[PDB]
């Protein structure tokens, strides 16, 4: 694709996104892989250097993703000072719908027509090899599991419980639906 | 005699509130400057701090102390040598008091070249000749909202990436002036470097109700050129320091404040009959509401 | 501005006879379009950006309605004379 | 994909955020470790070094492993330069990823609470085919190397070189916890 | 009559200590600049012309203190230009003739002074090709030779036997690089302005000894300046040899060398001084090795 160029007066010739990444701006946007993941981290990183105070909005619009690079989005979120606001546009699915829960409390956003889907993990990598490998990747997977569970339960303000029957098959929820779990705190119209 | 810098700062203490660090390395370095005369360079003081944080105050204080006529400068009027023949005035042009006297100059970071040697020829010891000053022996206080030199600081002591970042205004070295545009002749005639701290708004109460010149006192005072009482509620003194912080000004933006408050109750004060009381209520303070009007 | 701020604080004038005149009691009523300054007001105060809850965007009696000595010492006029200017309508 | 760009005020320079992020002395290994990833990463600490040779270098670390012998370049050179490196675990720091992990400044390996870290016994670092003597000198090279991995493992985490080569038999995962617990880093990061 | 080029290294070694080939190349640079000027000009004796220094150095090196301490001994107008205030002729910025106007000034306007002075012009270095740079060294070049600058209080000044030291911390030439004109030119000077800088004087990057002399051995040394303060109240003051060292450490890890020399200074004797003329009984106040380097107080020895 081409990215347009802009022009930001103050002149300085930018490309779309790194104008708005003047602005506070990060976007995730399809799976989330390890490149795509440093990239969103970089940012943040650099953001917090900018203005350790002021807002990061980071935008989502991803099927999900690797659950090790998204977990190096969220812990890159919950540790650097300023508070990261989550918006979901399209979609926030497996890993971008986790990533969209772990948004600061009171800043985790969905636009009106946005859908959110939770669910277990898939394979975080395949299970060849002899049954005592194929148990400790089925034993790490669990792990996984649990720990995803714990962490939107968390997000949530709900019990672990319920968020192991939810995520059991996938779960898509309207911003509507997400809100009343949990998941956002605001739906966005205007 | 000459009294000590546990003696200067004993009575800096009567009109500066807060800014303890800097009033003892003003103590010593007035001491030095006047122990000397009373005998290899000299050491005039730079102040570093916000807007409103008592560094004019500091300057006059201590000339009050030592016994020494004090002028008021600004960087940012620049003609330099006018400002002796002010300090002259305030010592009936005796220079014998003159040229052992305190200049104090504002904005010092607003000038950060041709100004800024000019009042370095005043403070490199030269003489003056207005309507003959020998500045060698004057005790200069330099001083000005140095923002910008926490960002010199910042840039070499968290960093960016897994990092967090008068903390720093203490740490300030003559590079940092230097980056921060000053001339370094300029900063190699003020080696003390003292650091004031914004007022909270409850040092800002004192400054509304303590001094002999208090805010409080002033428009008690015009209330009382006619019949009439003015009283302010604890609240009403909170809010009002506030807002005056919240516009960082500290202590001058108490003025402005009060001036406002009022203002709606003093234009109809001169028609209002059996008054005898106006109490000020934080109400008074916050919104477009009327003082308490007792009659 | 310089040459003003002495006969808006107390002074003694020299001027032609028909005379030193003590300016102490002397009220000064100042004014102008400070017609940049919606400009460096709204410089000061409107957090505009890009964005989702960005400000975006005059309202000049509004900005006029807010000024402060700061936006006039931006603006142009030395602290000064504005310090001893301390009402502003 | 499109890395941004970034102004540096200084004039002003504008970099690519990676760039951006080297200035700030920091160093990523992202993904596999390859012969050309793994050369960047030295040639960014051997320029580090001249840039400030006392400074800390800041080596963050999310990759599943790679090459043994392009991990040992990157660890070779980080044992070399004067200035310490620090590393951290971001997503994961597995095999050779673990590894290089471990091999921080004692002290300053660090691991994000969520991260996992993986170490195990090499795999594969080249086919074995050929005749029955080509293959015997592949296995005997594997061995030396598995040898030497658990031995640098145990030496970086204070363990007996037994006890590396019992939970390296297979793929042992660790949370940042256990990998604080077992020696592999030394402190977790919250703030 | 003049100081031999001895005496004036001498004068130079109680202000700037290291430093000693350019020492030598100022002082004999001044001592043969003085001595052209005392020649008879007459008949046929031949007219002698000057050499200018151009001084590079490290920053923080003693440039300025070698230029100043030098104009001391002779008792010649001096001045300091920076070349980076400077601009061209038809631009906002300062001429290259406000270098004159400076020096005249110093003077009261005597131009036979004036005229016999020294300028020492900072920042070469920044003012390279690579209105504000070259232009600024192509307006330099007539005033650093003869020339005669028209100078408001117009003054006429003829600056052909103004001595120029014109210097900067040319990092980058230590890269390009013993310093030649081949290396100032690949830095980014002028040719035409490098020939008129015919001697080039060296100075050497100060070190963590080179502080500690700093401390203690010139005429106006902050450990003699600090004596005399508390001599004013009749009490010694000493200094631990751990102490300078220390001291001298510190401004080099901070990388501030020898102009925070006075900062660490001061700050470790504020708590004394300010008790200092109340404290009686008090004989000497020892400065430790501890007292600099950790958050230790003065030792009062009663
Ligand atoms: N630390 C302080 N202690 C006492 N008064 C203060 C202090 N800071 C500011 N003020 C008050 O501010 C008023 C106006 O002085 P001003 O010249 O504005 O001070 P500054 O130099 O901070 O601008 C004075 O009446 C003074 O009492
Ligand atoms: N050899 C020295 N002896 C004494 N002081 C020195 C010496 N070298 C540098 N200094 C100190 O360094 C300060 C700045 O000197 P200067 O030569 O102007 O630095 P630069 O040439 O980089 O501008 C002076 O105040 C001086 O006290």
């Amino acid at each position: 694709y081409l990215v347009p160029t802009v022009i930001e007066q103050s002149e300085r010739a930018f490309d779309i996104y790194s104008r708005l990444l003047k602005e506070r701006i990060v976007f995730l946007v399809g799976p989330v892989t390890d490149e795509s993941a440093n990239l969103v981290v970089a940012q943040l990183l650099f953001l917090e250097s900018e203005n350790p105070d002021k807002d990061i909005f980071f935008y989502i619009n991803s099927p999900g993703g690797s659950v090790t690079a998204g977990m190096s989005i969220y812990d890159t979120m919950n540790f650097i000072k300023p508070d990261v606001s989550t918006l979901c546009l399209g979609q926030a699915a497996s890993m971008g719908a986790f990533l969209l829960s772990a948004g600061e409390k009171g800043k985790r956003f969905a636009l009106p027509n946005s859908r959110i889907m939770i669910h277990q993990p898939l394979i975080s990598g395949g299970l060849g090899g002899q049954a005592s490998d194929i148990e400790i990747h089925a034993r790490e997977l669990l792990k996984i599991k649990e720990k995803l569970n714990r962490l939107m339960a968390k997000h949530c303000d709900r019990d672990l419980a319920d968020l192991e029957r939810d995520t059991d098959r996938d779960n898509f929820m309207s911003a509507e639906e997400a809100k009343e779990y949990g998941l956002i705190d605001q739906i966005l119209e205007n | 005699k000459l009294p000590t810098p546990a003696e200067i700062v004993a009575n800096l203490n009567d009109h500066v509130i807060g800014q303890e660090q800097a009033k003892k390395a003003l103590a010593v370095s007035v001491y030095n400057h006047y122990k000397r005369l009373r005998h290899l360079s000299k050491s005039n003081i730079l102040l570093i701090g916000p807007t409103g944080s008592g560094k004019t105050l500091l300057a006059q204080s201590l000339a009050r102390k030592l016994d020494v006529p004090f002028v008021m400068a600004d960087a940012t009027t620049l003609d330099v040598e006018q400002i002796i023949t002010k300090l002259l005035g305030k010592c009936d042009f005796d220079v014998e008091k003159a040229q052992r006297g305190i200049v104090y100059i504002d904005q010092i970071d607003k000038i950060s070249e041709g100004v800024q040697q000019a009042l370095l020829k005043l403070i490199e010891g030269t003489v003056a000749s207005v309507p003959n000053v020998d500045t060698t022996n004057i005790l200069f206080i330099c001083g000005g909202a140095f923002a910008g030199l926490e960002k010199v600081i910042r840039q070499r002591t968290g960093g960016i990436g897994f990092g967090a970042s008068t903390k720093l205004f203490g740490i300030v070295e003559p590079e940092d002036l230097i980056k921060f545009g000053l001339i370094p002749e300029l900063i190699g005639r003020l080696p003390v470097i003292a650091t004031l701290e914004i007022l909270d708004e409850d040092a800002l109460i004192n400054i509304l109700t303590e001094p002999k010149n208090a805010l409080v006192k002033q428009y008690q005072a015009l209330f009382g050129m006619e019949n009439v009482e003015l009283e302010f509620e604890e609240g009403a003194l909170r809010s009002i320091a506030r807002q005056a912080m919240e516009r960082k000004t500290g202590a001058r933006g108490l003025r402005s404040i009060v001036e406002r408050c009022l203002l709606d109750t003093m234009y109809r004060l001169p028609d209002l009959k059996g008054l005898k009381k106006v109490v000020v209520g934080k109400a008074v303070i916050e919104e477009g509401r009327e003082p308490e009007l007792v009659f | 501005q310089q040459a003003l701020l002495k006969l808006i604080e107390g002074t003694v004038a020299s001027v032609p006879p028909q005379i030193n005149v003590d300016t102490t009691n002397i009220l000064f009523i100042c004014g102008g379009a400070f017609a940049g300054l919606e400009k460096v007001i709204r410089q000061r105060t409107e957090k505009g950006g890009i964005g989702f809850g960005a400000s975006v965007h005059a309202d000049i009696t509004k900005l006029f309605g807010i000024v402060e000595p700061e936006d006039l010492i931006k603006f142009g006029l030395i602290p000064e004379l504005i310090g001893r200017l301390p009402v502003i309508a």
